[PDB]
RNA sequence: CUCGAGCCCUAGACAGCCGGGAGGUGAGCUUAGAAGCAGCUACCCUCUAAGAAAAGCGUAACAGCUUACCGGCCGAGGUUU
């Protein structure tokens, strides 16, 4: 058969490790890794922490330490495959699905690829050195023009947008400019509250429809606070402009 | 023309001044007064409100340099002594960069401090190496914790 | 073609393909500049699932391409002798 002989110290270690996490943070989930480069994974990893935290490990160690909790935390196995890491939190589990956009993916955009965001290079003064860079950007986009300091960008319109690839010499000259413009990010599949396992899709649903009832209700109040013959605070002004205002259409109206 | 300038001063001459007329005129003066003097900083274009700055933060090997003493780093490291870096006068370079450092407090951004201190033979007290030990022991916590 | 021995492997090996190979930092010294990679010495430290003070190309020097190292896809043997 296949499967080893004396199973090695550092997966058991691992499995432990694991489970510690997973024992704190009273809700657990996992997300995505997508793909996402080291210094921006850090960057989100380095946003605050206190709040989240990111574990990941082969996809095989984390469904063995679900297996050693799982009052709760077994159906979560159904949810890992691809690449993908284990997040816990002492937040609340809507909470959780936000924050994790919070300074995500700047991503710089390496060669070959499509970018639903715009790529259009900005107006200004770079000024690396006078040189090819003049003529680097010649070949991709508006003219480089050199003034008095060094060089400089005129047009601040657009390169590339969408629906195609990136130049291979763009790629280049987008990362001496120092410019990242795509959009991918950390996404969650599942996460583990109290009794119940939230999937994103259904009743994960998002806040101006909420800002939307909550100014609507306050407004409410308002509608039905000079409405009462009473005395308020904020709704003082109703009596202060109806004053010498609707006491004319009893009077000058007929 | 470009903006920026060494400088732990206030407003050095031509770089700022002369640029610096409409409508905006000596207020950005107070950013680039930071204690080390170098500071190199890049000032970006603002409304007519205010300002709007960044502050550029010098490398660690150069940092080490204003406190120390002189500035040439040893031949052979752990082996040729510059020598001696101050325990707290570590605390404080570490609390220099917080970007710059991957750190998530003084503690392990003080080790890397010193990790680099090693390179140049800084022997903060009898040798660099000995640092990680010491500070995971709780050696130091008085200074940082 | 046959007979052994060791090691690795369904806690997913071997290979391939995809993704990630990060920050102090362009380590110090040398040098006009020596940026993983002319040379001498050291070879620490953080964030980490993991990533050398760089194993090999490469540059006038930086680009740039890989290797170490980690994750995914796949699934049954692999590898040394
Ligand atoms: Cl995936």
């Amino acid at each position: 058969e296949r499967k080893t002989e004396t199973i090695p110290e550092w997966k058991q270690e691992e499995v432990d490790a694991i489970v510690e996490m997973i024992e704190s943070y009273e809700s657990v989930g996992v997300v995505n890794i997508a793909g996402i480069p080291s210094r921006q994974l850090q960057d989100m990893r380095r946003d605050l922490h206190g709040t989240a935290e990111l574990r990941v490990s082969r996809n095989t160690l984390l469904e063995r330490a679900l297996d050693d909790v799982d009052d709760g935390l077994e159906d979560l196995n159904g949810y890992i495959t691809g690449q993908v890491g284990l997040i816990g939190t002492d937040d609340n589990p809507f909470s959780l699905f936000q924050e994790l956009e919070a300074s995500k993916t700047p991503a710089p955009i390496g060669a070959g690829e499509v970018a639903p965001n715009d790529i259009v290079i900005p107006e200004g003064d770079t000024g690396v050195d006078p040189g090819p860079f003049v003529g680097e950007l010649q070949s991709v986009g508006a003219d480089a023009r050199i003034q008095e300091g060094s060089i400089q960008v005129l047009s601040d319109s657009t390169v590339l947008d969408t629906g195609e690839e990136v130049s291979q010499e763009l790629s280049n000259v987008l990362n001496e400019l120092g410019i990242e413009p795509k959009e991918v990010g950390l996404d969650l599949r599942a996460v583990f509250a109290d009794g119940v396992l939230f999937e994103p899709e259904e009743l994960e649903l998002d806040x101006x429809x909420x800002x939307x009832x909550x100014x609507x209700x306050x407004x409410x109040x308002x509608x039905x606070x000079x409405x009462x013959x009473x005395x308020x605070x904020x709704x003082x002004x109703x009596x202060x402009x109806x004053x010498x205002x609707x006491x004319x259409x009893x009077x000058x109206x007929x | 023309i470009e903006v920026l300038v060494p400088g732990g001063e206030a407003n050095p001459g031509p770089p700022l001044g002369p640029e610096l007329t409409p409508v905006d005129v000596q207020a950005v003066v107070q950013e680039i007064n930071d204690q080390t003097a170098e500071v190199p900083v890049t000032v970006k274009y603002d409304d007519d409100g205010s300002f709007e700055i960044e502050v550029g933060v010098p490398p660690t090997a150069e940092l080490i340099k204003d406190e120390a003493g002189f500035e040439t780093g040893s031949g052979e490291p752990q082996e040729d002594f510059v020598a001696d870096l101050s325990v707290d006068q570590v605390k404080q370079i570490a609390e220099q960069k917080h970007p710059d450092l991957l750190s998530y407090d003084l503690t392990n951004a003080a080790k890397e401090v010193v990790g680099t201190c090693t390179s140049l033979g800084v022997t903060i007290e009898g040798n660099p190496r000995e640092f990680k030990e010491r500070i995971d022991a709780g050696e130091y916590d008085d200074v940082f914790a």
